[PDB]
RNA sequence: GGUUGCGGCCAUAUCUACCAGAAAGCACCGUUUCCCGUCCGAUCAACUGUAGUUAAGCUGGUAAGAGCCUGACCGAGUAGUGUAGUGGGUGACCAUACGCGAAACUCAGGUGCUGCAAUCU
RNA sequence: GAAAUCUCCAGUAGAACAAAAGGGUAAAAGCCCCCUUGAUUUUGAUUUUCAGUGUGAAUACAAACCAUGAAAGUGUGGCC
RNA sequence: AAGCGAAUGAUUAGAGGUUCCGGGGUCACCUUGACCUAUUCUCAAACUUUAAAUAUGUAAGAAGUCCUUGUUAC
C-alpha cells in the first residue's frame, strides 16, 4: 500500500505502542545503522560535539530517521573524508503507527464496514521526542566544524518542525565540559573502553581502582 | 595443623544406568545389595526424552551412598581396579572427584548365574569435619573458606593416600 | 467484554511492597483491637483468606465486632445521595490502628493535665489549639550578614 | 560468588531470627496469635531447647515489644536438686519438665492445689480442673525447630510439665514406648524412660558384656560409684525435692556484672572512627602507589 | 595402569619380571606356532624395526605416551622389548596404534591391524 | 560488655574477601543399647559431656567494598501538576500569575537497635 | 552425547501452584510422604454486582459432629 | 513525572575475558562462531525502584476524659 504522508502521524496524539507481546504483527524499522562515521575513534579524537535537537513535540517516523541519516553522512563523508566524524541517531524508532486498512474500490461500501471495529493494523515505526531532546549528534574535531553544521543543515530538511544545530559545550560525546574534562584528562582518569571512555570514581575498591588506573596515584604522588 | 580441618571420608555414591525396567533391575540391585550389604534406591526418571526407550518415573538408574569405615575400605579394594592412582580429570572444582568401572560382580564375589555383568560408577565426595553445619534442621549456616575443599587440597590429600600419584596419562 | 470481579482492578493495591514480600510481621496479630478502636484498612496482599473489597482499602472506620481472628469495621460508602453503613468480615491481617485518633487522644490527656494545673493556679489556661496565626513583628540584624545583591541569570543552553 | 548488583539491591532478607535459623515464624504466628475475644490474655508458650550439655525450657508470654519470661527453668541447675552426671538425657528433660512446672505454679499462687502426679507411673493422665476451682494453667507447648518423633527429649519434658500439674495440652502418641498396634503407652515402658532406665539398662549391658566402652563413657558415674538401678533412687529423690522447693534462686556469681563488663571490654574488638577510617586508606593508598 | 587385585602372570612369570626378559628366553614359555616361527629363524626381520622403537622410548619421558611407531608385518610376535610401547599396524589405510602391555605379551602382531571394515547391515 | 533461650522493629542487621575471639556459653565434635529414620546413625532420634577443638559455625572487627538506611540550601524550586486569563503560538505546544512540588544524579554520614530471663573473669 | 541418572556449589524465586491473565507464596500456598473427607448439618448476618432486590461468588462466626496435628491452630471445597 | 551503569521486555555502539558442550586453518597448536563482565544510546498502556499535583478516608470530645467498684451462663 501506499505510504500515508507524515502530515498525518506529525503529533503525539496516542499513548506509546511499542513492539511487544501485545503488539505482534508489525513490520521492522527501516533505520537500522545508528552509528556512522569514525564511530571507533578514541574520546579526545573528536573533542567537539554537535546536536541537532527538536524544539518542539512530535513523532519522527523512523524512516525519517534513515532518510535523514543517509543525507547527513552523505554531505559529510566527500567533504571531510569518511573518518571525521562520528555521528549518533540518539532516538530510536519504538512507537508502532496504526493504519485502518481501506478499501477504496468500485463500490468498496458494501464489503467494508466503514468505522466497525476501526482498530488500526500497524503501519511503521516512528520516534517519540518532545522539546529540547536531542535528535542527532556528531562529533568530529573542531575545524571541521562548518561541515558537521552544514551537512546537519541537510539533515534538519527532512524532519518535520523546526529543529536546532546547538553546539554543546561538552567534550564530546561525554557529560564533561570542555575546560574541566581537560583537567580530568590530564590527571590521568581516563581509560578509553573502544568507543568511550572510564571515569575513576573517588568511591570503591582502592584495589582496583589502582588495577584500572595506576595513572592518578602515580600522578599524585609525582 | 588443625585435626579437625583434615579432610575425612563423608559420603561415596555409586550410580548405574538401567535404559529399560523389568529383571534387569532386580540383577542391577542385587548387585549392589550383595556388594554394599544395603538396598540401593531405583531413583525415577524426571522427564521423558523418548530418545532412549525411557518414560518418566521408569526406575532407570539404580544408586546407592556409602559412608564410614566400611566407604573407605570398599574404595580401598575400589581402588585396586584403579591401581591407586588417577587422572588429573574427574576431579570436580568443589573438591569432589569419581570414576566409572564397567564389572564388579565376579570382581567382588564369585559369580552367581542370573545376574550379569553392569558398569559401576563412583562419585567421591569429601568434605571436613564441620558439614553438619550446613544439614542440621536448625541454625543452619554455610561454611568458612578456609573450609571449603578445592581441586588443590584434595589431589594433596589423594597422595598420602593409597600412594597415589594424579594426571596418570 | 467488561468484568467487575471482586477483585478486578487491582494489579497494585494488593501488591506486597517492594522487599516486603512474604511474611507479615508477627506484631500485626499481637495488636489488640476493642470495640469502638478507630481502624483503617490496607490489605496486604499476602493473606487471601479474609481480604476486604478493594473499595475499602484505605477507608478508616470504627470497629463495631471482635472474633477470634477477624475483627468487624463500619465503614461509610458512597452511594447515591446517601451514606450506607457497611459491616466488613475483615481479617486482622489487613488491618492496623489509626494514629490520627490516639493523637487526638493523647491531646485530651495534655488539656485534661494542663485543664487541672489550670484549677489551682492561672485561669484561661487557653484549651483550643491556634492554626499558624500571622507571624508577628522582629528585627532583622545585618552583623556580618550585609544582604548580597542577585541578579537574573542570562539564558544558556547547558547542553 | 560474585554476585552483581541488582542481586543485592532487590535482595529481601527474611526476619533476623529466620536468617539465624533458630525461630520458625510460620508456627509463631499461630503460636502468638490469640483469639481476639480474649484480648490481654497472654498465651504461655512451654519453649522446650536443646543445647549441648544442658537443656532449657522456658515458659514465655509474647507482648507486642518482646517475650517477657515467667520462670525460666534450665537443666544445668539440677545439680542443685540432686541430679550430676546427666543433664540431658530423657530423664533429665522429664525432671525439668516438672521442674518448670512446679516453679510457675509456686510464683502464680496454685502449688496447694495441682500436685500433678505423687507417685508417677507415666499414665496419660492429664489435670483435670478441680470442681469449684480454678482452672490449671494451660500453657503451649512451643518446641521450635526440632522434628516431632516418638520417644524425643522435647516431649519429656512436655511429659514432665503436665505430671507436674501444669496442664499442657498434647497426646500419648508421641511419647516414648509407643505401639503401633494397640494405640497405648506401656506404663512399664515409659515410666522406666522418667527414672531413666534406658540409661541405666544400657549401663548395665554394657558391664556385662565389655569394660572399655562401660569406661570411656558414663566415667562421670564411675567417681560416684552409683549402681544402675540406683538411678531411680536419685531421680525420685531429686523429683521429691524439686515437689519441695523449685522457687529457685539465681546462682552467687563472682566478679560482679561491672567487673563481667570491665574484663570484656578490652579483649573485645573495638570498632573504628570515620578519620581513622580515612586515616588508614592514606596508608593503603601509600602503600599501594609509594613507587610501585 | 598396571597393578591391580592380582598382577597378572604368564606362564608363571610375574608381571613385574614380565618386563624384563629378552627375546630369546621367551622361546621357553612360548607356544609352539611362535615357537616354531623363532626356531626357524628370526633374521634381521623385526631388527630394523626393534631398532627404532628403543630410539623412541629413551626419547620419551613420563607425563606422556611414547611416539606411536607403526608397521605392517602382521607375522610379528609380541616380545618383551617392544613392551610397554604403542605401535600402528598396516592394514591397506589410517594404521590403528595399540598400546603393548605384558597380558598382551607372546601373540602375533595381525590380530590387532583389522584389515576389513566390519560390516553393518540394518537402517543405517 | 560477651553468651544462650525466646524475641520486637525486619539488610544501619544483607552480601563478597581478610583478621580476631580471654572466661563462660554456643557449636563442631564422640558412640549407636532403647526410641526413631534414612540407599546411608550424613538428617533425624537416643546417649556421653566424655576423646578433642576454634578449623569452622557463631560473634566482633577490617574494605577510599557493592548494597542498604538516613539527610543535604546537590540536582531542583527542575520535571510534573491544581486554578486563571479576550495570554503568546497556524498548530504543536509554550510562557506567565497564584499554589503544591518530585525522581534519577551528586555529596555527606552510618552498618544494627533493643525487650524478658538465666549466665560469664 | 546439548538432553538418560548420580554428586556438589551458586541459586530473592528468574520455577510450580488444573485450566486466560494478574496478584500472592521459601523450614511455603512449590516437590515428596502420612492420615483423612469439613466438598457435612441447622440456619442467620455481612461483602461485590446493587434498587443496597434476587442469583452467583465470598468473609466472618455460633450451635453440632468430625478430620489433621504433639499442640497451638487450621478446615463450611480448590491460594484469590 | 522519573528509571534503566535497578527487576521483566526491548534496544545502538563498541572494550575485556572460554570446558576438549563446535577452531572451519599445522593435534594442544593466533586462530574470528559464544556467553559473561565494566561501560554507552534510546525506550514502554497491558514494565518498574522511587514517585508528585489535584482529588480522597478518618479525627478534632459532654454519647467525651478521669477515678470508685457491681452484673455476666462470656
Amino acid at each position: 500500500m501506499a505510504r500515508r504522508p507524515a502530515r498525518c502521524y506529525r503529533y503525539q496524539k496516542n499513548k506509546p505502542y511499542p513492539k511487544s507481546r501485545y503488539n505482534r504483527a508489525v513490520p521492522d524499522s527501516k533505520i537500522r545503522i545508528y552509528d556512522l562515521g569514525k564511530k571507533k575513534a578514541t574520546v579526545d579524537e573528536f573533542p567537539l560535539c554537535v546536536h541537532l535537537v527538536s524544539n518542539e513535540l512530535e513523532q519522527l517516523s523512523s524512516e525519517a530517521l534513515e532518510a535523514a541519516r543517509i543525507c547527513a553522512n552523505k554531505y559529510i563523508t566527500k567533504t571531510v573524508g569518511r573518518d571525521a566524524f562520528h555521528l549518533r541517531v540518539r532516538v530510536h524508532p519504538f512507537h508502532v503507527l496504526r493504519i485502518n486498512k481501506m478499501l477504496s474500490c468500485a463500490g468498496a461500501d458494501r464489503l467494508q464496514q466503514g468505522m466497525r471495529g476501526a482498530w488500526g493494523k500497524p503501519h511503521g515505526l516512528a520516534a517519540r521526542v518532545d522539546i529540547g531532546q536531542i535528535i542527532f549528534s556528531v562529533r568530529c574535531k573542531d575545524v571541521n566544524k562548518p561541515v558537521v553544521i552544514e551537512g546537519l543543515r541537510r539533515a534538519r530538511y527532512k524532519f518535520p518542525g523546526q529543529q536546532k544545530i546547538i553546539l554543546s559545550k561538552k567534550w564530546g560525546f561525554t557529560n564533561l565540559d570542555r575546560p574541566e574534562y581537560i583537567k580530568k584528562r590530564d590527571a590521568g582518569e581516563i581509560k578509553d573502553d573502544g568507543a568511550f571512555v572510564k571515569f575513576l570514581s573517588k568511591k570503591g575498591s582502592l584495589e582496583k581502582n589502582y588495577n584500572e588506573f595506576p595513572e592518578y596515584f602515580q600522578n599524585l604522588s609525582a | 595443623q588443625n585435626p579437625m580441618r583434615d579432610l575425612k571420608i563423608e559420603k561415596l555414591v555409586l550410580n548405574i544406568s538401567v535404559g529399560e525396567s523389568g529383571d534387569r533391575l532386580t540383577r542391577a540391585s542385587k548387585v549392589l545389595e550383595q556388594l554394599s550389604g544395603q538396598t540401593p534406591v531405583q531413583s525415577k526418571a524426571r522427564y521423558t526424552v523418548r530418545t532412549f526407550g525411557i518414560r518418566r518415573n521408569e526406575k532407570i538408574a539404580v544408586h546407592v551412598t556409602v559412608r564410614g569405615p566400611k566407604a573407605e575400605e570398599i574404595l580401598e579394594r575400589g581402588l585396586k581396579v584403579k591401581e591407586y592412582q588417577l587422572r588429573d580429570r574427574n576431579f570436580s572444582a568443589t573438591g569432589n572427584f569419581g570414576f566409572g568401572i564397567d564389572e564388579h560382580i565376579d570382581l567382588g564375589i564369585k559369580y552367581d548365574p542370573s545376574i550379569g555383568i553392569f558398569g559401576m560408577d563412583f562419585y567421591v565426595v569429601m568434605n571436613r569435619p564441620g558439614a553438619r553445619v550446613t544439614r542440621r534442621k536448625r541454625c543452619k549456616g554455610t561454611v568458612g573458606n578456609s573450609h571449603k575443599t578445592t581441586k588443590e587440597d584434595t589431589v594433596s590429600w589423594f597422595k598420602q593416600k593409597y600412594d597415589a600419584d594424579v594426571l596418570d596419562k | 467484554g467488561k468484568s467487575h470481579g471482586y477483585r478486578s482492578r487491582t494489579r497494585y493495591m494488593f501488591q506486597r511492597d517492594f522487599r516486603k514480600h512474604g511474611a507479615v510481621h508477627l506484631s500485626t496479630y499481637l495488636k489488640v483491637y476493642k470495640v469502638g478502636d478507630i481502624v483503617d484498612i490496607k490489605a496486604n496482599g499476602s493473606i487471601q483468606k479474609g481480604m476486604p473489597h478493594k473499595f475499602y482499602q484505605g477507608k478508616t472506620g470504627v470497629v463495631y465486632n471482635v472474633t477470634k481472628s477477624s475483627v468487624g469495621v463500619i465503614i461509610n460508602k458512597m452511594v447515591g445521595n446517601r451514606y450506607l453503613e457497611k459491616r466488613l468480615n475483615l481479617r486482622v491481617e489487613h488491618i492496623k490502628h489509626s494514629k490520627c485518633r490516639q493523637e487526638f487522644l493523647e491531646r485530651v490527656k495534655a488539656n485534661a493535665a494542663k485543664r487541672a494545673e489550670a484549677k489551682a493556679q492561672g485561669v484561661a489556661v487557653q484549651l483550643k489549639r491556634q492554626p499558624a496565626q500571622p507571624r508577628e513583628s522582629r528585627i532583622v540584624s545585618t552583623e556580618g550578614n550585609v544582604p548580597q545583591t542577585l541578579a537574573p541569570v542570562p539564558y544558556e543552553t547547558f547542553i | 560468588d560474585a554476585k552483581s548488583s541488582a542481586y543485592s539491591s532487590r535482595f529481601q532478607t527474611p526476619f533476623r531470627r529466620r536468617r539465624e535459623g533458630k525461630t520458625d515464624y510460620y508456627q509463631r504466628k499461630r503460636l502468638v496469635t490469640q483469639h481476639k475475644a480474649k484480648y490481654n490474655t497472654p498465651k504461655y508458650r512451654l519453649v522446650v531447647r536443646f543445647t549441648n550439655k544442658d537443656i532449657i525450657c522456658q515458659i514465655i508470654s509474647s507482648t507486642i515489644t518482646g517475650d517477657v519470661v515467667l520462670a525460666a527453668a534450665y537443666s544445668h541447675e539440677l545439680p542443685r536438686y540432686g541430679i550430676t552426671h546427666g543433664l540431658t538425657n530423657w530423664a533429665a528433660a522429664y525432671a525439668t519438665g516438672l521442674l518448670i512446672a512446679r516453679r510457675t505454679l509456686q510464683k502464680l499462687g496454685l502449688d496447694e492445689t495441682y500436685k500433678g502426679v505423687e507417685e508417677v507411673e507415666g499414665e496419660y493422665e492429664l489435670t483435670e480442673a478441680v470442681e469449684d476451682g480454678p482452672r490449671p494453667f494451660k500453657v503451649f507447648l512451643d518446641i521450635g525447630l526440632q522434628r516431632t518423633t516418638t520417644g524425643a527429649r522435647v516431649f519429656g519434658a512436655l511429659k514432665g510439665a503436665s505430671d507436674g500439674g501444669l496442664y499442657v495440652p498434647h497426646s500419648e502418641n508421641r511419647f516414648p514406648g509407643w505401639d503401633f498396634e494397640t494405640e497405648e503407652i506401656d506404663p512399664e515402658l515409659l515410666r522406666s524412660y522418667i527414672f531413666g532406665g534406658h540409661v541405666s539398662q544400657y549401663m548395665e549391658e554394657l558391664a556385662d558384656d565389655d569394660e572399655e566402652r562401660f569406661s570411656e563413657l558414663f566415667k562421670g558415674y564411675l567417681a560416684d560409684d552409683i549402681d544402675a538401678d540406683s538411678l531411680e533412687d536419685i531421680y525420685t529423690s531429686a523429683h521429691e525435692a524439686i515437689r519441695a522447693d523449685p522457687a529457685f534462686k539465681p546462682t552467687e556469681k563472682k566478679f560482679t556484672k561491672e567487673q563481667y563488663a570491665a574484663e570484656s571490654k578490652k579483649y573485645r574488638q573495638t570498632k573504628l572512627s570515620k578519620e581513622e577510617r580515612a586515616a588508614r586508606v592514606a596508608a593503603k593508598i601509600a602503600a599501594l602507589a609509594g613507587q610501585q | 595402569k598396571k597393578r591391580v587385585f592380582k598382577t597378572h602372570s604368564y606362564r608363571g612369570v610375574d608381571l613385574e619380571k614380565l618386563l624384563e626378559m629378552s627375546t630369546e628366553d621367551f622361546v621357553k614359555l612360548a607356544p609352539a606356532r611362535v615357537r616354531r616361527r623363532f626356531a626357524r629363524g628370526m633374521t634381521s626381520k623385526p631388527a630394523g624395526f626393534m631398532k627404532k622403537l628403543r630410539a623412541a622410548k629413551l626419547a620419551a619421558p613420563e607425563n606422556e605416551k611414547p611416539a606411536p611407531v607403526r608397521t605392517h608385518m602382521r607375522n610379528m610376535i609380541i616380545v618383551p622389548e617392544m613392551i610397554g610401547s604403542v605401535v600402528g599396524i598396516y592394514n591397506g589405510k589410517a594404521f590403528n596404534q595399540v598400546e603393548i602391555r605384558p597380558e598382551m605379551l607372546g601373540h602375533y602382531l595381525g590380530e590387532f591391524s583389522i584389515t576389513y571394515t566390519p560390516v553393518r547391515h540394518g537402517r543405517a
